[PDB]
């Protein structure tokens, strides 16, 4: 008959992204998803491209990528797409993971768990990257952050020691972080593939949370039009940075070759990384502050189990809804802090929206949940 | 120390989201890196070649090469040689190392000026009130001797001696040499020898800006058409 | 397709035994080694034949190589 | 209409479609590249080296 | 017989050849006035 | 029909232009950067070389001779053995002026 | 019921590897396939390791290498290992090759050409890899080989040089083979994954060339043993190279740093481009040869055309065996003249063996089914 | 014998490998190759018969 | 720059400065470096030995 249907690779992509039903109310949230492969695309690319180029000599590495950016054809715009990309993948990372929360989209465990992992395999990924120019930030950055594991007891020295291939992060450290960097996003879209894969077994959930099946619609064309604009918002967006303000987003710090002797007055990670970089700096004790900062991400893990509302989604779920824009807020706070100095009144700010973060997703919006259930006879 | 003075916002010709960097600006800026600063401050990643096409002609730039010594690779009998600059040649060195720039700059190291606009906060902002920004102590101050007072250098104590005074060199173009039109051109040289692209990035800019303009409603309406189906549709529950 | 609808199949007895109730190798050279000889004689007057002429067209064309090199009188 | 004329003249049959398609994109990149220079090398007068170098 | 009767994709395939002809000298950047005509 | 395929048609030209750029862009990058551009030529003076006389220079990393030749050496060379040359080919194609000769400083053998 | 026939990636698994009905009499013949599946995981894990040391700066390059052999912990074991990995690689392509041509495995056309792709893919690998230590053979090889691109009229020159990224093989050429050496393995991998997604329709044939429909058994475990005995011997074998006889397969020149100065007595490639290298050096003219070069290759592509016999496997056709194995000595003998100098007598045997080679594909073999036929009566 | 040893420095280390990987493998392989017969012995053994009305 | 004495952690000196030097001075020849040499010469110890003695 038909060879779309048939045809053994032909089948998957009609199954997959043209016959596919989709809920009909589906909001702009639901682009992300889409916008995050393009993300993933983007960066490998642009990746492929400067690593035709770039060097991973603690030597060479920094003017390599300067390099890039003066002598190579085109090479500035390639390199500042792959950094700006990098924070655009960021922002639709959060985005996507914000659908998920506000819409109950978590209770598909496994296409969810999928997904932290994703989470922290593209964190894996931008934090080794960013260490491969051989700046500043770069380098200190990476040293302050991997000594975190030196907190782990018994083997937290040996452990941190052997990640470097030596005493300090050195010529070793940055060749190893350059494989990694390269290999991982390869992981990463298999893992997405087989994200996507669970995800198939339900279909999508919709702003409702109501299931859809008497509302579906064939993806294509709905869908393949609408996803189609999101990726120009995403490139209006991502080439405005480029070619207005590729600096926007970054530090200047990461300017000035990497020097072991003289340390950069403020030591930050990149902005995506802030929420939790000010959570770890809240606590005192540098283990605790360690295990505060690994569940800061890995409580995405358990919030599947933190729900009590009958109702799937927030839409109608009111009390919810204002604690969910808390949170949002809360890490907006949990960012600026991170990105400050560890003075007064930061310090104390800091220890105020660490302990919020934590008391919203693990007691105020489970007791909403039930609240609400009382106030509707359930 | 541990204070303020951030710089305020001067209006430079290129801050604009479409203005270009004014080329005649940096062909002055780069006179004054070459006369004043170039003893003390390296710039490794300019070459002769890269003033090209951007304030010197192909020839201009191959005189100013050739007025320089530079070494080059063994020869028949395996010696170094020193020979004049070519428009393949970097910049040069003022000194052989770091500890060589420290030990003549009382324990001071000069920072490479390839970047220098785009590694501090402020820029050209920040640069061009460091330069312009020296004075006097405040009662109550004082610094060790050798480093000068600045408001707007961390700590406010510099190491550097203000560099740029009236006529402190000759313009090709016969500008007026006074202290604020040397700050303002050689940080508008130091802007571009940080981002050379600036201009061909902000031609770019205008292009996107324009093809979105055209294709972000153009989409718009193809998606409104396709589900124009969808919005249009009425339901109709009908039991028996 | 898998098992269960492969193919039809009509009056054919398999009888089999569990590998616990059996050797290994049941007359492992007796009836092998004889299987092996059968095996190669099959093949040998289809398969031998070309690598014999490579390895003559080998000697062959390794030694006329040491021959051009050398001189002759003349 | 003109949308008419276009439609039966160039969009109906496929193949046609494309050969627009290709052709006026042609037009237009020459079209768009010259008149957007134009417009930023106005809005940038003097301050180009392809504005100075005639005095080198 | 009814192919040759066919062959009705011989003017579609000749439109499609302008396609691929011109589809490859627009990616790759004379004798057209005005595109190139005046690089 | 007319106007709502306009939309399309055009949009894919805008599309395909940006995606020309896109896409020659990440080409030439791929290109001889300008670095290694600036040592595609060399510039030699040649009235700073004696008649007879080779003066070596270094070319892509490699000795490049430049040869002043003599009245002895053009004629010389001129009515050499046509044909019989192990890698036949006559001088007055082998160079653009008969008193300069311009050859890769590397035996072609080993 | 049972989770192995359920759960959505499970069931992909059982599907393909523990209940897949394969043929009860497939020879050691189809031990090759999962051989190749290891050769490539194994360059994966080992090349990985060695990326993480390595550096492709000309001037560090050929050093880091012998660094890793000398100062990196084992890391002398890991570089062999990728080296004969290389060569094992190659064995089991050939074998694998040897199969399908024998048993007919080439009439699952899509299977098939997938297969010719994988077989490219792993040749432009291998052809990357060998030049980025940069000794006189990577170097000189590269070289010689990439300027055949040259004999194309119009575009020769102009292709070639934009590949390389200059005027010769040098940094920027290193640097870009590097990068395609990396990401290489994982489109192998994919293209591998639909390889056996098209197999998957239709099974596996078997030695008789006739359908197995009525005897077929369950993958595992009788095919789960055999395959692991088969990689048992695979790891004997790169085991016995790599501990006993690390170079035997290779070319010492490639011991002496890259040279542009200095052209080596004889450039050769590795050994598997050996008939291929033989077949182009037969040709006078250049682009001839490298037509030649790319037909010896590309004709993979046409062995399903030129079948004429009425069996599928060659396993009854007496005249069709003898030509094969005349074609398997004709590779032999076009390797050994590869790996030797342009003079007599291998100028002319050469030239015999590259006639002989497409003779027996294109008019012996296709001539000997169509006699077999008559033979029997149809 | 140190112009080898500077080429080669693990050839001590190697050749020692090499045994252990020679007696390994001596064990290891008519170990798995009696594992393959044992679950293969099944079909090996099996008898058939035709049996038609 | 200064001189010192060698320690464990330094290479095996360079008898010249560069191979330009090497090749003044042995009549134009540059002595191959000795690393590798019995890994990049066929024969290996067999050639080298009977090279030395030959
Ligand atoms: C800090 C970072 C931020 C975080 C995020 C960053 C992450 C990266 C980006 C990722 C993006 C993710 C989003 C995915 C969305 C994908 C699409 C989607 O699902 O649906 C779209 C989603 C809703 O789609 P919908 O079909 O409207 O759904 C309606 C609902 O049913 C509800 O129905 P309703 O009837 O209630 O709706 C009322 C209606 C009405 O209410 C309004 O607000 C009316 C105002 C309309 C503005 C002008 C309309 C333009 C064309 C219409 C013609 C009539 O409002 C809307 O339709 C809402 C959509 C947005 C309004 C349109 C854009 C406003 C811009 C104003 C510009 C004015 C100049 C125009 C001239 C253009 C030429 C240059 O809309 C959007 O999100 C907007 C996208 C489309 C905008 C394109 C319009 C062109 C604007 C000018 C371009 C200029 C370019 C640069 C300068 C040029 C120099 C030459
Ligand atoms: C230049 C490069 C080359 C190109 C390729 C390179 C590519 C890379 C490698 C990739 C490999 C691909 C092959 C995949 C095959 C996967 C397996 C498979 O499908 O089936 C196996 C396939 C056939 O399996 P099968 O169930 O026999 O099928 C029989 C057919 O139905 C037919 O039935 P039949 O009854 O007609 O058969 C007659 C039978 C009988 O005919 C014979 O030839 C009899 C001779 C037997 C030899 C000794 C038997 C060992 C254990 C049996 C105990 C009784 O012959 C056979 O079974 C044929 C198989 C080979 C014979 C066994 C190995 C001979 C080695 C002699 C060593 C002697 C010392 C033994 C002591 C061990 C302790 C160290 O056999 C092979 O290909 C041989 C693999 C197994 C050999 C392991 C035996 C141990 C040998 C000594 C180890 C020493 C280690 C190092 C030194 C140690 C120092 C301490
Ligand atoms: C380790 C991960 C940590 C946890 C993850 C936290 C996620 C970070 C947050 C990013 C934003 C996520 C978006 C959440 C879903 C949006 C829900 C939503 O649109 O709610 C709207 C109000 O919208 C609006 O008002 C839309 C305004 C959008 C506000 C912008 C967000 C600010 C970014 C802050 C960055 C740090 C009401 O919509 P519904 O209830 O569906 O009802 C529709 C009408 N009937
Ligand atoms: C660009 C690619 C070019 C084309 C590809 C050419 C492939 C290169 C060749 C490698 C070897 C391939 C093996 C072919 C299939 C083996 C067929 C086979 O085993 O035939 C045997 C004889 O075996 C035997 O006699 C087995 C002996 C095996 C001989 C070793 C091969 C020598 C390697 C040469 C390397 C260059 C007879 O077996 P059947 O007809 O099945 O009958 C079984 C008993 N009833
Ligand atoms: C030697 C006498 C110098 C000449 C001539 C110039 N500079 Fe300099 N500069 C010098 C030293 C020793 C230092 C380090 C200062 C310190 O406090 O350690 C500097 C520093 C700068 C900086 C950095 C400001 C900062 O935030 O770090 C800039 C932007 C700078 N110098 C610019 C500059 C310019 C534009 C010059 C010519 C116009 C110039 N310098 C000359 C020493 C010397
Ligand atoms: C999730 C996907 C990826 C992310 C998030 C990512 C992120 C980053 C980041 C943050 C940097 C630092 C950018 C900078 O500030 O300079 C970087 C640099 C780099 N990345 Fe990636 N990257 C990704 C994929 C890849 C891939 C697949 C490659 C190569 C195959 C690659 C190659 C490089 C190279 C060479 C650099 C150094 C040049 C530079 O700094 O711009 N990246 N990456
Ligand atoms: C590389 C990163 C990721 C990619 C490429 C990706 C891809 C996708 C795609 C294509 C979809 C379907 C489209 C959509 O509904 O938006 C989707 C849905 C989903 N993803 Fe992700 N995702 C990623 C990361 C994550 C993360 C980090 C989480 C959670 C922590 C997550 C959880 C989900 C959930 C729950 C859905 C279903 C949404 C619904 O149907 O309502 N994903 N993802
Ligand atoms: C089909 C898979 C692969 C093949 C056939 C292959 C082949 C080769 C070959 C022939 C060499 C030269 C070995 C030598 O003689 O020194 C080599 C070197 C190398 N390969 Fe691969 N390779 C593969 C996969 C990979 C992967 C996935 C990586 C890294 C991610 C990698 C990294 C390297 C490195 C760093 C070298 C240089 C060190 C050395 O020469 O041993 N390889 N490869
Ligand atoms: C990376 C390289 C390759 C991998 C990993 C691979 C993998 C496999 C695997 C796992 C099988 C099934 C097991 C077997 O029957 O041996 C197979 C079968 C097959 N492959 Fe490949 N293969 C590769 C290259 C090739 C090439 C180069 C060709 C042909 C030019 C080819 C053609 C076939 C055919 C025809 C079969 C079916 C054999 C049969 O059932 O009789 N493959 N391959
Ligand atoms: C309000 C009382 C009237 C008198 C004080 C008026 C000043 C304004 C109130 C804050 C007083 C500052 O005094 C205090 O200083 C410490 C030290 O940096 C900071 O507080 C922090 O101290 C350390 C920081 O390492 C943390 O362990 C502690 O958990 C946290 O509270 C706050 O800044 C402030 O709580
Ligand atoms: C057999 C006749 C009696 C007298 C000669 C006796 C010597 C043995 C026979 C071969 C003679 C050698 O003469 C010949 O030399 C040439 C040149 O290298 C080689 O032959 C080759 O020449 C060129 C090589 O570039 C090719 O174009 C040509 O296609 C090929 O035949 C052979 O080696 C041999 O055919
Ligand atoms: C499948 C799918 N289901 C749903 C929605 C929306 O909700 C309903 C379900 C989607 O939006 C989508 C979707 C997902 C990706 C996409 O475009 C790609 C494809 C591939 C790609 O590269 C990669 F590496 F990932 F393969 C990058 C972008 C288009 C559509
Ligand atoms: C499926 C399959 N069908 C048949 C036969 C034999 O013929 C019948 C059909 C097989 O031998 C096999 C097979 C194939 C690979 C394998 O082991 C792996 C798996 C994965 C792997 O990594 C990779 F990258 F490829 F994924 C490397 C080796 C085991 C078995
Ligand atoms: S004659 Fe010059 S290298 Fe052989």
């Amino acid at each position: 008959t038909n060879i779309r249907k048939s045809h053994p690779l032909m089948k998957i992509v009609n199954n997959a992204f043209i016959d596919l039903p989709a809920p009909s109310n589906i909001s702009s949230w639901w682009n992300f998803g889409s916008l995050l492969g393009i993300c993933l695309i983007l960066q490998i690319l642009t990746g492929l491209f400067l690593a035709m180029h770039y060097t991973s000599d603690t030597t060479t590495a920094f003017s390599s990528v300067t390099h890039i950016c003066r002598d190579v054809n085109y090479g500035w715009i390639i390199r500042y797409m792959h950094a700006n990309g990098a924070s655009m993948f960021f922002i639709c990372l959060y985005m996507h993971v914000g659908r998920g929360l506000y819409y109950g989209s978590y209770t598909f465990l496994e296409t969810w768990n999928i997904g932290v992992i994703l989470l922290l395999t593209v964190m894996a990924t931008a934090f080794m990257g960013y260490v491969l120019p051989w700046g500043q930030m770069s380098f200190w950055g990476a040293t302050v952050i991997t000594n975190l594991l030196s907190a782990i007891p018994y083997i937290g020295t040996n452990l941190v020691e052997w990640i470097w291939g030596g005493f300090s992060v050195d010529k070793a450290t940055l060749t190893r972080f350059f494989a990694f960097h390269f290999i991982l996003p390869f992981i990463i879209m298999a893992i997405a593939m087989v994200h996507l894969l669970f995800l198939h077994e339900t279909g999508s959930n919709n702003p409702t949370g109501i299931s859809s099946d008497v509302d579906k619609i064939p993806f294509h064309p709905y869908y393949t039009i609408k996803d189609i604009l999101g990726a120009l918002l995403l490139i209006l967006a991502l080439m405005l940075l480029v070619l207005f303000a590729p600096d926007l987003l970054g530090d200047p710090d990461n300017y000035t070759p990497a020097n072991p002797l003289n340390t950069p007055p403020h030591i930050k990670p990149e902005w995506y990384f802030l929420f939790a970089y000010a959570i770890l700096r809240s606590i005192p004790n540098k283990l605790g502050g360690v295990l505060a900062l690994a569940f800061s991400i890995l409580i995405l893990a358990l919030i599947p189990l933190l729900h009590t509302s009958k109702q799937r989604s927030m839409m109608f779920r009111p009390l919810s809804q204002c604690l969910f824009w808390a949170l949002v807020a809360d890490l907006l706070t949990l960012t600026w802090i991170g990105g400050q100095p560890v003075e007064h009144p930061y310090i104390t700010i800091g220890q105020l929206a660490s302990v919020l973060y934590f008391l919203l997703i693990l007691v105020l919006m489970p007791t909403a949940g039930t609240i609400e259930n009382k106030l509707l006879k359930w | 120390s541990d204070l303020e003075l951030h710089p305020p916002s001067y209006p430079w010709s290129h801050r604009g989201l479409l203005s270009s960097l004014d080329h005649t600006s940096i062909r002055r800026g780069f006179q004054v890196y070459k006369q004043v600063c170039s003893s003390c401050h390296s710039m490794d990643y300019v070459a002769y070649r890269h003033l090209v096409g951007v304030c010197y002609t192909e020839d201009e730039a191959k005189a100013l090469a050739e007025e320089v010594e530079v070494q080059d690779g063994p020869n028949e009998d395996g010696e170094m040689f020193m020979r004049p600059g070519k428009l393949s040649d970097y910049f040069p060195k003022p000194y052989p190392n770091p500890e060589a720039a420290r030990a003549a700059n009382n324990g001071a190291l000069p920072p490479d000026l390839s970047y220098i606009v785009r590694a501090r906060h402020g820029g050209e902002d920040y640069v061009f009130s460091l330069l312009t920004g020296y004075c006097e102590p405040p009662t109550g101050v004082s610094l060790r001797e050798g480093l000068y007072f600045n408001p707007y250098f961390p700590g406010q104590a510099i190491g550097m001696a203000p560099p740029i005074y009236n006529e402190v060199l000759e313009f090709d173009d016969g500008t007026p040499a006074t202290m604020s039109q040397v700050a303002k051109d050689v940080c508008t040289f130091l802007r571009w020898a940080a981002e050379p692209e600036h201009d061909h990035r902000k031609r770019m800019g205008l292009k996107m800006l324009l093809m979105m303009g055209l294709l972000l409603p153009l989409v718009y309406a193809m998606k409104r058409h396709k589900w124009s189906v969808l919005k249009s549709r009425k339901l109709a529950y009908r039991p028996p | 397709r898998q098992f269960g609808h492969l193919t039809r199949v009509r009056h054919v007895i398999t009888y089999s035994l569990s590998p616990f109730e059996q050797r290994a190798f049941p007359h492992y050279f007796s009836k092998g080694i004889p299987n092996v000889l059968r095996r190669t004689r099959a093949c040998i007057l289809r398969v031998a034949p070309p690598f014999v002429a490579f390895y003559l067209v080998y000697t062959w064309g390794t030694q006329e190589f040491e021959k051009s090199k050398r001189k002759n009188p003349a | 209409t003109l949308t008419a004329r276009l439609y039966s003249l160039l969009f109906r049959r496929t193949s046609t479609f494309a050969l627009t398609i290709v052709v006026g994109a042609l037009f237009f990149e020459r079209a768009f590249d010259q008149g957007a220079d134009a417009i930023y090398e106005h809005i940038n007068e003097g301050k180009l080296w392809k504005h100075i170098k005639h005095k080198y | 017989r009814y192919r040759q009767l066919a062959r009705n994709w011989v003017p579609t395939a000749s439109l499609w050849g302008a396609v691929g002809a011109v589809g490859l000298v627009w990616a790759t950047d004379d004798w057209v006035p005005y595109i190139n005509g005046k690089f | 029909k007319g106007f709502s395929y306009l939309v399309t048609a055009t949009t894919t030209v805008g599309v395909a232009y940006a995606a020309k750029n896109v896409v020659s862009q990440f080409v030439s990058s791929m290109s001889a950067s300008a670095d290694v551009l600036a040592m595609s030529k060399i510039e030699i003076k040649l009235s700073d070389i004696p008649e007879g006389k080779n003066m070596a220079f270094k070319w892509r990393g490699k000795p490049l001779f430049v040869r002043h030749r003599t009245k002895k050496e053009i004629d010389q060379e001129a009515a050499v053995e046509v044909s019989q040359l192990r890698d036949p080919q006559h001088d007055l194609e082998r160079v653009k002026k008969p008193e300069w000769v311009i050859l890769i400083g590397v035996c072609t053998h080993l």
